[PDB]
């Protein structure tokens, strides 16, 4: 159902742009989520976008460091990071809300590694 | 002729539309989205155990047949249009006598987006029913519910989901609490499923929390009781020889207790069991008899 | 009515009867000011499609100079134009507001005087000699119960509102006064047999200290709640 | 797509005023109700409030569509067209149905006739109140419904297997009484027009002033303390 | 911020045995807990949404129960493939997930 | 209801709740006899146009015996037929009137004997 | 006892007398009569008290 960009390698201080393409349904019906997962730890929530109005919310700890924009016409949601440190080296997921607000469809996930 | 294009669009839109059939009959279920904006929380009543609430009951569902290609992309249609299209029936499982206002023109806005997403809202005045437990009167903290679910459509046909994340759906206005006795605390929402003789129906739930204020009853009943008991304990410091004085002093305290208890117990609503103020009044009423019998045996 | 015009100017006038609801604050009851409102706004159209404005701010509302209320009295009315934003859009609003002030002379005599009379009668007991103790005991008891009965009877004819008022604080103050007077006499009657000069001083000091504190309390009360 | 065709076929050549089977054996309406709550009961007015979910079923030979669709649900927008049986409550003083958002009504048409029609109600009935049996008093509050314009030769009611239910007996808001029993009877009543089959469901109640007479006698007896005081 | 305490941290159970997990929720969450299964080096999947409701395509042994603030997952006859990570996450408010539990067979 | 017939005799029935108003003389309270009534007439049709008449005079009104008021008692009811003249014409009228009598025994003990 | 009887009767009379009539600002032509009853009875009471 969902596809994401390929593996990403970037030096610290720069900004990388990630994409999640939804095929088979118009995103303007449901929401879109973004979740990261560090190695051998629990999931952590990033943000939430509404493609109908463009409204966005963010985890107060990631506020100002992440920006979520969507292209309703090409049917894709974009996640563009800020100047990122060497800390956040983890996989990022994109999800779609289910029936009871349970994020049912998940992408394969892309791995962002911050190296020199 | 700037309106002719829109009239043609709309007449083509309603061409052969069958309002008896919900959108997507043989296809996926219809998924209504609900949201409440409580304008003002009315006067809770202890006698009848009903509470009046005002709402801007919002709804939104995706209907496939109403899609159109036009310049405006958002039609702000009038109030009369709402009757011809499908409109989901949403009753209140525990509302005695509701009323939908008809002040100057039926209060219903119908917005049609280009995609096909509708918006539909009323200005109801709901009068629900909430059972109370007065076992901790007047310090009780009870919660009045409000359950609204779909009718005539089982769970396999219509499913309700809150429009936004459930914490931020049922919103109460800032200065809308036209409420005097109690104090409002918050909201609590909880989806569910209720099985019955016909079938399984989906049922949204909302809990409003309430806590009674005691400041009035402190200066109303409790403090006169405490003053009367302290006064009845004064007799011991009187002289033992002045018998009639002590007798009158002891009797008038009981008289005061009777007057105070009669004045206080009138406002209490009728219940089968004994309220929590009754025990305090009974003990406050028995100590004066104790002091009187003490004077008698002395 | 419907009244067209040559240039397309419609004029639509109803004749309605609204039982509006306005928050009334009775903390300062009986003498209080109430500001009641009437908010008019659109429902199906946002601020992009419709606009509201009074047709002449001087003569937008008429007939208020002639209205007569049995109890209240009109003071001043204002006209407001706002824009309210809900979750769906920005809706236009108009408002009508006019303060209300109650009449004074009728309720004060009806309510306040009996408690002042009871307090003065409780004062009457001090002049009596300490020899006939039973008389002052009977007086100090009768005042307490008469005050309680006056309070209970007054709490019915007043409008039943379940939150604290000012008249209730006033009545409780008078109750505290009479109770303190009776405790004072109990103390005097107990301590006299050991020392007579103590009580002979306390009588003449109380005779002049009760009215002073009472008048000071009333001055503070009527400076703050008038 | 095809359901609109089925409905348009059902409604063509259909006459609303005439009940099904006008010339032959009468229609047999089955009835089944579900009591939601019983309002406050007062002894002065001699009345009480009830809130039920009336539901009744009857065959109908004219709604006999043939297709793959087994059952078609319908919103309340359809009730006005097809036939609906008149049924009033003889014991009612003031009865009103509910339209909080829309008209509360349901309609279900199975494959071979057999319409289903349910609707919410709220009834105020006169309950014959007697009090001499106390402490053993057992009041019975009746609720009896029957057709209005049709004699026994043209309509007949009949209950289902259970046909009466209750729920949440703790939250019925009635204080002075307490729910105990429940029964059901059928009768035949003769009136000016003819003979009407009168269903009847009436359920019993039991009882569980004296707290106010005590403060008066107390003050009376207490005023006598004056006498034994010295003159 | 709502916090989700999950217990145990990690537990191992033999094949065909009964396994029970718990997800205590500090704040209030009205039956919107959702259990996710994550096999190693794949994407998470949805097992249970709400409470005691099985998402389609899920075997019959996965069963859960829910309350106001206490939530429990109950596996039936554990199999060879059921070894994975299990996350409980509430969506009553801005969603947050639990720590996670790893279940290795013995 | 609507009930037709082979000879064209229509039959129209209603079910009405009327809060009618009757004048009560209380000069003789509580030992009084009340005459409360119910007056019926046509409105748009003069007496040259429509005629009212009770059907089965003996059995025109039924179910009076089963009536039991908590305070009064239905002694007797009578039937009347009249023609009333207003400014616009002569309209027909029917009347139903039944006496009311109080239960003195409920008031004797409670009022008089003190 | 006599004075208490008169006072209680006057008060219970005045309550219903002013209850039967609405609550207007000005004083009716019955308030004056009630107030004269009232002034005479309490003047008699003060006379008794000083005697
Ligand atoms: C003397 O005069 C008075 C007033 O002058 C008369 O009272 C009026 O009587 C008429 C005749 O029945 C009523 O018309 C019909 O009313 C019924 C039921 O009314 C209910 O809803 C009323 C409001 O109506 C709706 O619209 C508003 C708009 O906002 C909505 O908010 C509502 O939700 C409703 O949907 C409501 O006011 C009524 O309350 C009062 O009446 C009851 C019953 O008397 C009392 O118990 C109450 O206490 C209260 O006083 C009541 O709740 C409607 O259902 C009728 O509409 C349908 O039926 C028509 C005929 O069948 C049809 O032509 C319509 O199009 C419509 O049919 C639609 O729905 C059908 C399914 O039901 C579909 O099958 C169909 O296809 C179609 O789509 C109709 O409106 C007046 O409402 C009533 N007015 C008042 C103020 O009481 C009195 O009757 C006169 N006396 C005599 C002897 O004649
Ligand atoms: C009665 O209550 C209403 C509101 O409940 C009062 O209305 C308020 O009136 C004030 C005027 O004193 C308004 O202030 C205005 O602010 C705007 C801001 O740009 C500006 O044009 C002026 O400075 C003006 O003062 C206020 O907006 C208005 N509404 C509120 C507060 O919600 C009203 O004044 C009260 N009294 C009377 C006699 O009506
Ligand atoms: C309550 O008061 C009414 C008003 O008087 C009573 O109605 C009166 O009834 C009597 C007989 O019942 C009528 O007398 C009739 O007069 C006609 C005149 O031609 C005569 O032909 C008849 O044989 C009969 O004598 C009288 O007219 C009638 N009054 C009116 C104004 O209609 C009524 O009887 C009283 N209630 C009871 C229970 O009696
Ligand atoms: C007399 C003083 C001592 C305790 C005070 C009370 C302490 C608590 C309250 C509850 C408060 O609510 C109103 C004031 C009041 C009655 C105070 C009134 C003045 C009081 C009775
Ligand atoms: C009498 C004093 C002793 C305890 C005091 C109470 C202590 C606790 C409270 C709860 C508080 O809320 C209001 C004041 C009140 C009633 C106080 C009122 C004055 C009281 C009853
Ligand atoms: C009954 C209680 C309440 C008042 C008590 C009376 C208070 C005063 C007296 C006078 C005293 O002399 C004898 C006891 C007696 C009758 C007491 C008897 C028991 C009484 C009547
Ligand atoms: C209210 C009644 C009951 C007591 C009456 C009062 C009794 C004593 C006086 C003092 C007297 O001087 C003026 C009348 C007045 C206020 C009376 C006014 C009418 C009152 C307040
Ligand atoms: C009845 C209550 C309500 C007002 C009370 C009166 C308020 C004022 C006074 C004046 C006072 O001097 C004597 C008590 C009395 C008559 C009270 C007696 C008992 C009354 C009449
Ligand atoms: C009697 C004492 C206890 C509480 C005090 C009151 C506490 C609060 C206020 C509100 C304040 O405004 C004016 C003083 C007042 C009435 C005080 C007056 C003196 C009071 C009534
Ligand atoms: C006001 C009350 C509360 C405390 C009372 C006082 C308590 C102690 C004394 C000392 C006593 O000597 C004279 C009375 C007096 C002033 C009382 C006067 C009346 C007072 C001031
Ligand atoms: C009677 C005389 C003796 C004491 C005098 C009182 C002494 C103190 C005061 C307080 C003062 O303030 C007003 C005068 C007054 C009441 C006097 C009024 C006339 C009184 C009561
Ligand atoms: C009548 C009541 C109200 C006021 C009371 C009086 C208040 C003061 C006194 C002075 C006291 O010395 C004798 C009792 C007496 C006359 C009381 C008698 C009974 C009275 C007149
Ligand atoms: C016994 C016949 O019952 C009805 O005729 C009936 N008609 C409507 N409903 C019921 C069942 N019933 C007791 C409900 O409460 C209920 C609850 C719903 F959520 C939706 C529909 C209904």
């Amino acid at each position: 159902q969902l596809q994401q960009s390929g593996a990403e390698l970037v030096k610290p201080g720069a900004s990388v742009k990630l994409s999640c393409t939804a095929s088979g349904f118009n995103i303007k019906d449901t929401y879109m989520y973004w979740v990261k997962q560090r190695p051998e730890q629990g999931l952590e929530w990033i943000g939430r976008i509404d493609p109908a109005n463009g409204d966005t919310k963010y985890d107060p700890k990631f506020q100002g460091k992440a920006t979520i924009t969507t292209d309703t016409f090409s049917n894709t949601a974009y996640l563009q990071l800020s100047s990122l440190t060497s800390e956040d080296t983890a996989v990022y997921y994109c999800a779609r809300k289910g029936l009871r607000w349970a994020m049912d469809y998940w992408g394969q996930g892309t791995s962002v590694t911050v190296s020199t | 002729d700037n309106t002719t294009v829109f009239t043609r669009i709309l007449d083509r839109l309603l061409d052969g539309y069958d309002n008896r059939l919900r959108p997507g009959l043989g296809e996926r279920v219809t998924e209504v989205k609900t949201d409440i904006f409580v304008t003002s929380f009315g006067p809770v009543s202890d006698h009848d155990m009903e509470y009046t609430i005002d709402v801007f009951f919002r709804q939104s569902w995706k209907d496939e047949r109403l899609k159109f290609k036009g310049p405006m992309t958002v039609l702000r249609l009038n109030n009369l249009m709402a009757s011809k299209i499908w409109t989901p029936d949403t009753f209140f499982h525990n509302g005695k006598k509701s009323v939908a206002h008809n002040m100057t023109m039926p209060n219903k806005l119908l917005r049609i987006t280009e995609d096909g997403t509708l918006l539909y809202t009323m200005r109801l005045t709901v009068r629900a029913e909430c059972p109370m437990h007065l076992e901790d009167f007047p310090m009780d903290a009870h919660a009045c519910p409000l359950k609204f679910g779909s009718y005539a459509y089982t769970r396999a046909e219509v499913v309700y989901e809150w429009t936004r994340e459930p914490a931020r759906s049922v919103v109460v206005a800032e200065d809308g609490s036209r409420l005097n006795q109690y104090d409002l605390l918050g909201q609590t929402v909880d989806s569910g499923i209720v099985q019955s003789s016909t079938g399984e129906y989906v049922v949204m739930t909302t809990h409003f929390h309430l806590k009674r204020k005691i400041g009035y009853f402190v200066i109303q009943t409790y403090l006169p009781c405490i003053m009367t008991v302290i006064l009845s304990q004064v007799s011991f410091w009187l002289n033992r020889e002045s018998v009639p004085a002590r007798t009158v002093f002891g009797v008038t305290t009981v008289l005061t207790m009777t007057t105070l208890s009669i004045s206080a117990r009138n406002s209490l609503p009728k219940v089968a069991y004994a309220t929590a103020m009754d025990w305090f009044i009974a003990v406050c009423y028995a100590f004066v008899f104790s002091a009187l019998i003490e004077f008698a045996t002395v | 009515m419907i009244r067209l015009h040559p240039d397309g100017t419609v004029l639509y006038g109803l004749r309605i009867t609204t039982t509006a609801a306005c928050m009334m604050d009775l903390r300062r009851y009986p003498l209080d000011e109430q500001n009641c409102t009437l908010e008019i706004e659109s429902y199906g159209y946002t601020t992009d499609d419709i606009e509201f404005y009074w047709r002449g701010d001087d003569n937008a509302v008429t007939g208020v100079t002639k209205i007569e209320l049995p109890q209240f009295s009109i003071v001043d009315y204002k006209l407001i134009t706002k824009k309210v934003v809900f979750s769906t859009g920005s809706y236009p609003r108009l408002s009508l507001s006019f303060k209300l002030k109650r009449n004074i002379g009728y309720f004060i005599l009806q309510t306040y005087m009996p408690s002042i009379l009871i307090t003065i009668l409780s004062w009457v007991s001090f002049w009596i000699n300490y020899d006939a103790s039973a008389a002052r005991v009977a007086l100090g008891i009768t005042t307490v119960l008469t005050m309680t009965t006056i309070n209970t009877h007054l709490r019915e004819t007043l409008p039943k509102i379940p939150y604290v008022k000012a008249i209730d604080m006033y009545l409780m103050g008078c109750f505290v006064f009479v109770f303190m007077a009776l405790l004072e006499y109990a103390l005097v009657n107990y301590i006299f047999f050991s020392q007579p000069a103590r009580a002979a001083a306390i009588d003449r000091w109380s005779r002049i200290f009760f009215p002073v504190v009472f008048s000071f309390f009333n001055i503070v009360y009527w400076l703050y709640y008038v | 797509g095809d359901v609109t065709v089925i409905l348009n076929n059902l409604l063509e050549g259909y006459d609303n005023k005439l009940r099904p089977d006008i010339g032959v054996k009468p229609t047999l309406i089955h009835t089944d109700m579900y009591v939601n709550s019983i309002g406050p009961v007062n002894a002065i007015n001699m009345e009480y409030t009830i809130d039920i979910f009336f539901a009744q079923t009857w065959y109908d030979r004219r709604l006999k569509f043939n297709s793959t669709i087994k059952v078609l649900r319908l919103n309340s927008n359809m009730v006005g067209k097809i036939w609906i049986p008149d049924t009033f409550f003889r014991n009612s003083k003031k009865a009103d149905a509910h339209w909080i958002t829309t008209p509360n009504r349901m309609l279900r048409i199975w494959n071979d006739g057999r319409v289903l029609y349910t609707l919410r109600l709220t009834i105020d009935a006169e309950c014959q109140l007697q009090l001499h049996n106390f402490p053993m008093d057992e009041h019975s509050c009746p609720l009896e419904f029957s057709s209005y314009g049709y004699p026994r030769e043209e309509i007949v009611y009949q209950w289902k297997r259970s046909s009466v239910e209750v729920g949440d007996t703790r939250s019925w808001r009635l204080y002075q009484f307490s729910f105990v029993g429940l029964r059901n009877t059928t009768e035949v009543v003769k009136t000016t027009s003819g003979d009407y089959v009168v269903m009847s469901v009436y359920f019993d109640l039991s009882r569980r002033t004296i707290q106010t007479y005590i403060p008066c006698t107390l003050i009376v007896v207490l005023s006598w303390v004056s006498f034994w005081i010295n003159k | 911020n709502i916090v989700m305490t999950q217990s145990p941290k990690s537990m191992s159970m033999s094949v065909g045995e009964r396994v029970t997990l718990s997800c205590k929720a500090s704040e209030y969450v009205g039956t919107y807990v959702s259990w996710y299964q994550q096999k190693p080096e794949q994407s998470p999947k949805l097992l249970i949404y709400g409470a005691s409701n099985r998402y389609t395509g899920v075997p019959d042994r996965f069963t859960g129960s829910g309350s106001a603030t206490d939530f429990t997952l109950t596996i039936g006859s554990v199999q060879a493939e059921d070894l994975a990570d299990y996350h409980c996450g509430q969506s009553y408010s801005y969603p947050t997930f639990g720590a996670g539990t790893k279940l290795e067979l013995k």
